[PDB]
């Protein structure tokens, strides 16, 4: 149920923590529809490798070792990514106006993101440092089986003021939210097994105008 | 250190999904 879902747990865990865990979010079956639409993204070589906001002298797999691609919901065989991204969006409607100050009205296509095990993780970074518009990461996983004390992957957030860090293992059917700002640096911990995750980014209105009029004059 | 250097790419053109 999203009214309480959203009001009573996601609501006040982002304002106090600026992260939010949301476990069994969808249940074993479709958790698991989605997993087979991932692994077959995987195997018709649709994922590249992922890429970050300023391109610079460095090769991208010295920060990000995952490989992508974007999804809308509506493509042949992502009708269950496409289920999951409406969730997603209804919890977040049914937030609108209490998350911050923030004014939610859209959102990126979803990340279908892999980490190909071989130790590949992503260096210590922001989401948004320099205010292009995204307020808050919506994370779903979907690793059956995973063991994180084996195959690492470990999601390490350091919450701004806070005296301990989240470590947020990629568990099977877990939802997760957390503010894309600076006050949520985070890495992925190297992964030794084929690591799957799908993210969305949720766009405060006002700020996601000032970056587009940014890019649109140059 | 400039951090859009570290963060992950969004498309700024083309366009977004509306709720
Ligand atoms: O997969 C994850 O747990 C986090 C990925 C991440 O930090 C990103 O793509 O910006
Ligand atoms: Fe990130």
């Amino acid at each position: 149920p999203a009214l309480k879902l959203a009001l009573e747990y996601i609501v006040p865990c982002m304002n106090k923590h600026g992260i939010c865990v949301v476990d069994d979010f969808l249940g074993k079956e479709t958790g698991q529809q989605i997993g087979d639409e991932v692994r077959a993204l995987h195997d018709t070589g649709k994922f590249t490798d992922g890429q970050l906001v300023s391109q610079k002298s460095d090769s991208s797999k010295d920060i990000r070792g995952d490989k992508i691609t974007w999804i809308e919901g509506k493509e042949p065989g992502c009708e269950t990514i496409g289920l999951l991204m409406s969730s997603m969006d209804d919890l977040i409607r049914h937030c609108n106006g209490k998350l911050g100050s923030y004014k939610i009205n859209g959102r990126t296509k979803a990340m279908v993101a892999c980490y190909p095990g071989n130790g590949t993780g992503y260096v210590r970074h922001v989401d948004n440092p320099n205010g292009d518009g995204r307020c808050v990461t919506c994370i779903y996983y979907l690793n059956k089986d995973w063991d994180a004390k084996v195959s690492g992957g470990i999601l390490r957030i350091f919450p701004e003021g806070k005296a301990q860090f989240a470590d947020i293992e990629p568990k099977f059917d877990r939802l997760l939210f957390f503010w894309s700002d600076r006050r949520n640096p985070h890495e992925v911990q190297p992964a030794y097994a084929t690591r799957y995750a799908i993210i969305v980014w949720y766009f405060d209105a006002d700020e996601r105008a000032r970056a587009k009029v940014k890019y649109l004059t140059g | 250190l400039d951090l859009e250097t570290l963060a992950p790419y969004i498309p700024m053109d083309g366009e977004d999904f509306q709720l």
